[PDB]
RNA sequence: GACGACAUUAGACGAAUCAUCUGGAAAGAUGAAUCAAAGAAGGUAAUAAUCCUGUAGUCGAAAAUGUUGUCUCUCUUGAGUGGAUCCUGAGUACGACGGAGCACGUGAAAUUCCGUCGGAAUCUGGGAGGACCAUCUCCUAAGGCUAAAUACUCUCUAGUGACCGAUAGUGAACCAGUACCGUGAGGGAAAGGUGAAAAGCACCCCGGAAGGGGAGUGAAAUAGAACCUGAAACCGUGUGCUU
RNA sequence: GCAGUAAAUGUGGAGCCGUAGCGAAAGCGAGUCUGAAUAGGGCGUUUAGUAUUUGGUCGUAGACCCGAAACCAGGUGAUCU
RNA sequence: CAAUGGUAGGAGAGCGUUCUAAGGGCGUUGAAGCAUGAUCGUAAGGACAUGUGGAGCGCUUAGAAGUGAGAAUGCCGGUGU
């Protein structure tokens, strides 16, 4: 319910109220798992493809007669048993993505966010106010905020300077409040949400 | 072998039997060799008998 | 691709509420002088497809 | 849950049965297809409905009936499904849609009579059954057919 | 033709690391730093954000092109109201015969096309609404043009891959449609890996030479050019125990 | 479809399945069809469904692999005979 | 306390190979392979030590598959009698 708002320095400013229907449910590990698997599968490109007995060069002549020679009967030099021949049932170009019902997609974002609030890894900061892109400074903000090696920073809408600043700190990804995704919240050990993004995420996801 | 005027030319189809057994066939125009006035000078050319029904000057 | 339906069968059976299939009867086109009056109104009815045959044609009528 | 300790839902996943890989699996040599005949061949089996040359069921039996290309079948609303409205209120085809009691309206709306009103209200639909009409009126309220 | 505008066929600048340890060599380990709008990537004697080529960012064309704003330029009538007459696509529609096409096998068979014979109306008209008609509704054939959304990749440019790593992946990683085979159409292979650096073994010894054995190069030469690792079949030389 | 990073995802409610069945159909409806019947009988009525996905099968694909005698289209060949 | 031969075949639990995600690790003070050994588990198999070897590779959980060979007068390459 009431999470402490810190300044970029770390000193307490105010207090905010995030609902328990968004940041305080009991996480469904069955739905969160299916959602993670989904995202990971939608990232696959599936560009694997071999050649079967029709796509290997040549191979049209019965290599020898059917009877009389003492050899096994063969029909093409490009059959699967032959060195240099067609592949039986290997990889084909395909997609790997599937879909889940909409309500289940929402219980998975909430479950990741509620898990995060249980483990005490949700730091609501008031604003960021970076005026120029400088990486030493965002690294400072994070160390004075005592955030783990892996943190996900959430701005209100696109914050160009906050993004350009955390692109190189190894272990930090910057995301808008609408572009929140499960794989990202679940990798991140800690979160840092702007108070405006925190009220936006409460509105959208519940 | 077309009609000089219209263009009525031959066409393919099927000779069908009582058992609907099909063989390829053709349908030609009633092309007749007639001396008409072409490009000034009279000339003999094939013209259909439907184009000669009304309109051609021999 | 999309699986087709036995159009020859869709004209012979109506689907019933518990998933049965109502079928029409056989021996009912001609030669009625050789069949009894009992056979005829007991053939003026409808029966259900037997479970033995159903197991053989489940998919031919999946979309009915 | 952490990304390096995740677990799937209990009993939700199962490893599939690979065929033709060793005797110990139980489907080793013949891959579960028996020894000989069509069933034992690739792309074998027989077309569904085939009966070894015996006249198939669906030619032993005669076709009957036709299709009236123009049917008037309506999205039906039962009597007890009208007690989700209130007293003296007016039901109409489009109210049956906003409230979400009818999805597709097919060719109109039809009131049938199963349950009870517990109410007193007027209605306006396309067609009614007797028992539906009688049960709208016992409690009071009209039914203006449109 | 005459002015501009971005983009593309050369390019330019571009942050920040030192010490010890083991080593043949560190990028590793250890300690202390630094930069980051750059911790994409590839090199480097081992595993590098700070060594190199780069990357983010920024800048940049003499020219020859696609492209586009304009300025020209070049074209040029817009309506209403009567409606007496006139005009509105002919061997055409359409019918018959045979065929074909419609998801529709000639069927009650529309709608539509070809060959063969016929063969119309001109608004007070003509066609369609699945035999069909009467009425209603819609339309106005038999002349023509027309971008976009759509299909594909020999190429070129940049990039991606729970795609393959030399019996795989192209037939072809290697002078491959080549050896080769066939009279000819055609068919169609096999074959990558020394080392970091060639440092590719100066001299000596046996031998005609191929080889070898020292010495030397190298971390290593059962890494010496048939060269990384080097299995099994197979062939040898010893022997402990047996016959 | 549109937006988005060739992601998640957001939007998008045409459609689809279910909440009712019975009858060839008109129709009728917790019933309905047959029937002259208010009889009997058939099928129904005691709500649970639906979306995605793992697994088992099946269909359409060459569909577990290898292998014919052969058929058809376009080319090459009378340097042997 | 009872049960445990088994072919076509049904069901269940598993061992292994490559790759991917994350976490945690090992590596010129010597990785993967290769060879040897008198080691461990009920099995598929897993380690450890010592040699060769001169750079990559394990472990946990979960995902995907070109995932397991002894026979097809199988194909290719070597070597026998």
């Amino acid at each position: 319910a009431n999470y402490d708002v810190l300044k970029l320095d770390g000193t307490k400013s105010g207090s905010i109220e995030l609902s328990d229907a968004v940041f305080g449910i009991e996480p469904n590990n069955s739905v969160l798992f299916e959602a993670i698997n989904l995202q990971r599968a939608s990232l696959r490109q599936g560009t694997h493809a071999v050649k079967n007995r029709s796509a290997v060069s040549g191979g049209g002549r019965k290599p020898w007669k059917q009877k009389g020679t003492g050899r096994a009967r063969q029909g093409t030099i490009r059959a699967p048993q032959w060195r240099g021949g067609g592949i039986v049932f290997g990889p084909t170009p395909r997609s790997y993505a599937y879909k889940m019902p909409k309500k289940m997609r929402r219980l998975a974002l909430r479950s990741a966010l509620s898990f995060k609030a249980q483990e005490n890894g949700l730091t609501v900061v008031d604003a960021f106010n970076f005026e120029a892109p400088k990486t030493k400074e965002f690294k400072n903000v994070l160390s004075t905020l005592e955030q783990p090696k892996k943190v996900l920073v959430v701005t209100e809408n696109e914050d160009v300077n906050v993004e350009l600043s955390a692109r190189n700190i190894p272990g930090v990804q910057v995301t808008t409040a609408q572009g929140l995704n499960v794989l990202d919240i679940t990798n991140a050990d800690s979160l840092v949400i702007t108070e405006a993004a925190a009220k936006k995420v409460e509105e959208v996801l519940g | 072998k077309q009609c000089f005027v219209t263009g009525r030319k031959a066409s393919t189809g099927n000779r069908r039997s009582h058992a609907l057994n099909s063989t390829k066939r053709r349908w030609n125009a009633n092309l007749q060799k007639v001396r008409i006035l072409v490009d000034g000078k009279p000339k003999k050319v094939w013209v259909s008998a439907r184009a000669l029904k009304s309109g051609k000057v021999t | 691709p999309k699986m087709k339906t036995h159009r020859g069968a869709a004209k012979r059976v109506k689907r019933t509420a518990s998933g049965q299939l109502k079928r029409s009867r056989a021996f009912t086109s001609h030669l009625f002088a050789n069949k009894s009056t009992k056979q005829k109104r007991q053939l003026r009815k409808a029966r259900l497809v037997s479970k033995s045959d159903m197991k053989r044609v489940k998919q031919l009528l999946a979309y009915k | 849950m952490k990304l390096h300790e995740l677990k799937p839902a209990e009993g939700s996943r199962k490893e599939r049965n690979r065929v033709g890989r060793g005797v110990a699996t139980g489907n080793g040599k013949t891959s579960g297809r028996g020894h000989k005949g069509q069933k034992a061949r690739s792309g074998g089996g027989v077309r569904p409905g085939f009966e070894g040359g015996q006249l198939p069921l669906f030619r032993r039996l005669p076709k009957r009936g036709f299709t009236n290309i123009n049917r008037k079948e309506y999205a039906i609303v039962n009597l007890d499904q009208l007690n989700k409205f209130e007293d003296g209120t007016e039901v109409t085809p489009a109210l049956l849609v906003e409230s979400g009691v009818v999805k597709n309206e097919k060719s109109g709306i039809k009131i049938l009579g199963n349950g009870s009103l517990d109410k007193k209200l007027t209605v306006k639909a396309h067609k009614f059954s007797a028992s539906a009409a009688e049960a709208i009126d016992a409690k009071g309220g009209a039914h203006e057919v449109i």
